[PDB]
């Protein structure tokens, strides 16, 4: 359970990321 | 995305290297077998590895500092050929200013040969307090001449034109500063830029010992 | 002023720019010795050992480095004490620094050495 | 010490008279020059601790020869070693010639590879390591153009517009010895190092 | 005047755009003032286009004397005249920056009616006045003019920016009418307090947001950040210690909570300013450099003299820091 | 400046970004030496 | 040493967490109390966090340790 | 027990949107050398209350300092 | 504790991702560490408030003209 938690806080982190990342590559354009 | 564009035009030339490489390598016996191949990938390895310096072009190679622009036409006489220069000053108002100068066959098309150059041979001008220089100097050109005077934060600029536009945006405030000999353009560039480039600020003085205060 | 104190600074400067370290003047004066004290103790010189104290005439100067043009003035001219504020300004950086030397009847000073003790005389050199 | 008592034995300390600079020189014999053996090992440790330290970046690196007494001396080393690549070990063995690291994105493209090799291979080389006489002098030029650091064997013979914009000058002068073992100090160097 | 407008591409300022002032407006705006001011580079000296550009729009602002004359009467560049004319030329500066139109409405009061300053008629409509000057309508320049400027703080302050705002985007002409109803609710003395006490609130909270936007705009996230930087690693330490304590050696809900809230504050802490914004309106940027008045009845003594990065500028930080070469 | 420090002034002032030599250059300095004038003595 | 690799991993991460950044805060506080002035305000923070000003710290812990220990173990062999 | 103690903390740092705005003002401070408030002329009124009560203590220090 | 392992491979991954991704702590963290300790006034408040002013410049130009655009 600890070791899904685990990698559940590596996706949610990466999920973070990269929906910032691509928030950013779309405010690059105005 | 950069790095990724990179490695993969490596990815590229890689495979160049390894198919040449072998046919190089295979110098012997029959000829035309091996050089249609030759011919072939080493025309795409030209397409793709000028790319990387194709790039500097447009978006990167390319800051976010401000450009201005100077130009002539020179002349070559075979019949009577008739060209253009064109010189361009970038500068970001922090102080990292450059130029750049060439040439081509008329006038925007010099203004953007110079537009994606101007961002390389880069010198950075150390702007005291943000608004003006650290003292007094003269520094010459081959026959053109310059003093920088600073002024205290509320006269403004006092310069002329070619100049002005670079002290401007160095971001420099309250210059005064007179040229004189050679009322010449590309001499008072390089002139501004022999200039700039030679005030020794007290972090410089401090090439002794001597803390030197500023008088408070 | 002299020429032989001109001539001392040139050599100077101009072994400076070339390279050289360690050099000997021959003609020698009590006013050239104040003066490459002077320079010495404000930094820009290593050291300056006067040899012969009278009749002959040698200094070997060991040098730094620094920038030193020094130009030793010839023809005369007075220094008050309150006239250095604007004199001392047509040196070649105009504000920042150089220091304007002057003699006085209590010792060669500087014109910092000068402003203070609110002595004048007359100007010898210069400092860039 | 010892390693001193090594490099007299080298035949390497002593070269003929044509000099710009002095700094180095400890006297001379009438047919030779003795510069001080100890600034030659300490230029050694500056340069090569430079070399096995841009290693702790694995930064490219691409040497250069063009006399070639050394090519067997040098050729132990550049392939399986620092930059690793044996065929572009034969690209070094036949180049520093056309248009060179600067327009080293150039075309090329023309082979007729009839006894021939044009090789043209192109990357930034992070820092440059030489060793010949004048033949060069065009990849000296270009680095001190482009802002390339540049380790280089320079004899008396140097004129300034390379012994002043050439950094870490190694003054070994190879003289009466001719080209002897050199470069296995720099192969014991970035072999066992990069851990 | 529009024309003048048209000529620096662009908007001074003109009241009551018709509509096909509007139509031209937006012609010239975006088509001429984009081309122009977008992506040219010229060597048509655009410093000193920039300097008409500039030169220009200030004398309208000041209505209409001649401002390189001013920076000629010294020898000076600029910076010192303004600060001057700025810390008081009495009708046009003082009595625009509370309330009136700086223009030969402002102006020609002082001709013919009073502001008594200290009680004192100052009719000379240029004066320079500051450190302890009390600046006071006539009586029956009150007996209306407290109605103008209550009218004026209301029907242009609040009604005019909030059929803005909103009722905006497809038609405009619809927000003709509805400014017809909203004139009708604002004629009531009740529906005023009504109003102060309406869902403005809710307005005011999206304010707050919209301010907090600009405000993350250059780092409001990276000082906060910083001042809580122990608190996310708290967070940190939570979540990986509490799992190489309790397994892998309440364990879901700890992850579960920790999960949330530490995710939560890494995304409060670096959301990059979505801007994308449509438009933005402009606030009336009150004199505080400078005392209130009684604006019951206008008696507003001045309390010291103005700085320069607080003034009511029609132009970037750009031109400005061509004309007043400043910090 | 120097070849050494034109480069960390050029980067310090932020005009280029960094070349994958310097944290090395740094580390191993150029090996300089007392500046001495002419004069190789003849040496016996 | 299975089971308990993962324990002294805990140990060491903590530790160093909370020892780097208390260093980094011994660093600006002295700094701050001194001058910290304008500029080499960023100088001196950044130096603590990429250079060490942080070994100095670690240092101190381990004296710390040391000490105590000699201090508790000598209390105990009183006993 | 500690663990909870720590989601009660978190949970704190959570609902601390506030701290934005607290950085908000202080940066604003920051910005002239001047304070980010209009005084909203309930503190004007209550001044001139305080002190004309109290011209005695309530001088144009305290009183000033008070409402900065 | 291999499994252990697994999850501190998942914690480099989330600590490399957080770090190279989203830290925007170089200088910020000094700045409002300042801030912070600025919270009260005395003859060291007016010198607080003119660090912070004079240190925040070098935080926005370095960013907004450093890399990334």
């Amino acid at each position: 359970a600890a070791a899904a938690a685990a990698a559940a806080a590596a996706a949610a982190a990466a999920a973070a990321a990269a929906a910032a990342a691509a928030a950013a590559a779309a405010a690059a354009a105005a | 995305e950069r790095d990724d564009i990179l490695l993969e035009k490596l990815n590229a030339i890689d495979k160049k290297l390894e198919i040449k490489l072998s046919e190089l390598d295979h110098t012997f016996g029959k000829k035309g077998k091996r050089l249609e191949e030759e011919i072939r990938e080493l025309a795409e390895d030209r397409n793709a590895l000028t790319e990387k310096k194709r790039q500097p072009l447009y978006r990167k190679g390319y800051d976010v500092h401000v450009i201005d622009v100077k130009k002539v036409c020179k002349v070559t006489k075979g019949g009577r050929v008739e060209r253009y220069t064109a010189l361009m000053v970038c500068g970001n108002y922090e102080g990292i200013i450059g130029y750049a100068k060439a040439k081509a066959e008329t006038g925007q098309s010099a203004m953007q040969k110079a537009y994606e150059k101007c961002f390389q041979n880069l010198h950075y001008v150390e702007r005291h307090e943000e608004h003006t220089i650290a003292h007094a100097i003269q520094t010459s050109y081959k026959k053109t001449k310059l003093y920088l005077w600073p002024a205290p934060t509320t006269t403004g600029m006092k310069a002329g034109r070619v100049v002005k536009t670079i002290l401007l945006l160095a971001g420099f405030k309250n210059i005064k500063s007179k040229v004189i000999g050679s009322r010449n353009s590309y001499n008072t560039v390089k002139a501004v830029l022999k200039a700039l480039n030679a005030v020794e600020t007290p972090k410089d003085v401090q090439e002794k010992f001597g803390r030197t205060v500023v008088e408070k | 002023g002299r020429r032989i104190l001109n001539d001392a600074l040139r050599t100077i400067v101009n072994a400076e720019r070339r390279g050289k370290a360690s050099v000997e003047l021959k003609p020698i004066s009590t006013v050239m010795s104040s003066f490459l004290r002077i320079m010495k103790e404000k930094g820009y010189i290593k050291n300056f050992q006067v040899y012969d104290p009278h009749r002959v005439g040698r200094i070997t100067v060991d040098l730094q480095g620094r920038v030193n043009d020094c130009k030793a003035l010839t023809y005369r001219q007075d220094v008050r004490a309150k006239e250095i504020e604007k004199y001392t300004e047509r040196t070649l950086p105009t504000r920042q620094w150089g220091y304007v030397v002057i003699t006085t009847p209590d010792g060669i000073l500087d014109h910092e050495e000068a402003i203070k003790r609110n002595v004048g005389g007359q100007v010898l050199g210069f400092f860039y | 010490v010892i390693q001193k008592l090594l490099n007299t034995g080298a035949h390497l300390g002593r070269r003929a008279a044509e000099h710009h600079f002095k700094q180095y020189a400890y006297g001379t014999r009438n047919g030779m020059t003795i510069i001080d053996s100890d600034k030659t090992l300490i230029c050694l440790r500056s340069a090569a601790h430079f070399v096995a330290n841009l290693a702790h970046m694995r930064g490219n690196i691409f040497f250069v020869n063009t006399n070639p007494l050394f090519d067997e001396i040098i050729e132990l080393t550049s392939r399986r070693i620092q930059g690793d690549s044996y065929n572009h070990n034969r690209a070094m063995n036949l180049w520093k010639m056309g248009g060179f690291l600067t327009n080293s994105y150039s075309p090329k493209k023309f082979r007729s590879r009839h006894k021939k090799l044009c090789f043209g291979p192109t990357t930034m080389p992070d820092c440059v390591v030489v060793f010949d006489s004048e033949r060069k002098s065009s990849v000296i030029l270009e680095a001190s153009k482009l802002q390339i650091p540049v380790v280089a064997i320079v004899d008396p013979n140097v004129p300034l517009e390379f012994f002043e914009k050439i950094t870490y000058p190694v003054p070994a002068r190879d003289s009466v010895k001719f080209v002897y073992l050199f470069c296995n100090v720099i192969t014991k160097c970035f072999v066992a190092e990069q851990m | 005047r529009f024309q003048t407008c048209r000529l620096l591409s662009g908007n001074v300022w003109n009241r009551e755009l018709t509509i096909i002032q509007r139509r031209i407006l937006r012609r010239l705006r975006n088509r001429k003032r984009s081309i122009k001011k977008r992506k040219i580079y010229p060597k048509k000296y655009l410093t000193s286009y920039i300097q008409l550009q500039t030169t220009r729009k200030l004398p309208f602002f000041y209505g209409d004397l001649p401002i390189t004359e001013m920076h000629r009467g010294t020898k000076r560049t600029s910076y010192i005249p303004f600060l001057l004319n700025l810390e008081t030329r009495f009708d046009v500066i003082p009595l625009r920056l509370y309330f009136l139109e700086t223009i030969p409405q402002a102006r020609q009061l002082i001709s013919h009616r009073r502001v008594c300053v200290n009680k004192g008629m100052v009719s000379i409509t240029h004066f320079k006045l500051s450190h302890g000057d009390i600046i006071s309508f006539q009586e029956n320049n009150a007996i209306i003019r407290g109605e103008e400027i209550r009218r004026s703080f209301y029907k242009e302050i609040l009604v005019e920016k909030i059929i803005g705002k909103l009722l905006h985007q497809p038609l405009r002409m619809w927000r003709r009418s509805k400014t017809e109803w909203f004139h009708l609710l604002k004629t009531k003395r009740g529906c005023r307090l009504l109003l102060k006490s309406r869902f403005l609130q809710q307005l005011r909270s999206s304010m707050q947001e919209e301010d907090l936007e600009r405000t993350k705009k250059f780092g409001s996230e990276k000082v906060c950040l910083g001042s809580s930087f122990a608190e996310h690693k708290r967070m940190k330490r939570n979540l990986l210690k509490s799992l190489f304590l309790s397994k892998r050696r309440i364990s879901p809900i700890v992850y579960n909570s920790s999960l949330s809230l530490y995710s939560n504050s890494t995304y409060c802490f670096a959301s990059p300013h979505k801007l994308t914004m449509k438009r933005r309106i402009k606030r009336i940027e009150l004199p505080t450099h400078y005392l209130e008045v009684n604006y019951r009845t206008p008696k507003a003594v001045v309390f010291y003299g103005p700085n320069i990065g607080h003034i009511p500028h029609d132009i970037r930080l750009k031109d400005l820091n061509l004309l007043l070469w400043s910090r | 400046g120097d070849l050494l420090s034109k480069t960390r002034r050029l980067v310090g002032g932020l005009a280029t970004r960094e070349p994958v030599w310097l944290k090395a250059m740094e580390a191993s300095p150029p090996p300089v030496f007392p500046r001495s004038n002419g004069k190789i003595q003849k040496i016996v | 040493a299975a089971a308990a690799a993962a324990a002294a991993a805990a140990a060491a991460a903590a530790a160093a967490a909370a020892a780097a950044a208390a260093a980094a805060a011994a660093a600006a506080a002295a700094a701050a109390a001194a001058a910290a002035a304008a500029a080499a305000a960023a100088a001196a923070a950044a130096a603590a966090a990429a250079a060490a000003a942080a070994a100095a710290a670690a240092a101190a812990a381990a004296a710390a340790a040391a000490a105590a220990a000699a201090a508790a173990a000598a209390a105990a062999a009183a006993a | 027990i500690e663990q909870d103690n720590r989601q009660g903390r978190a949970f704190v740092d959570g609902i601390k949107q506030r701290m934005m705005e607290i950085s908000v003002l202080l940066k604003q401070v920051k910005e002239p050398g001047a304070r980010g408030s209009y005084l909203k002329d309930s503190e004007k009124t209550e001044m001139y209350r305080l002190h004309k009560e109290n011209p005695e203590v309530y001088t144009i220090e305290r009183l000033a300092k008070d409402y900065r």
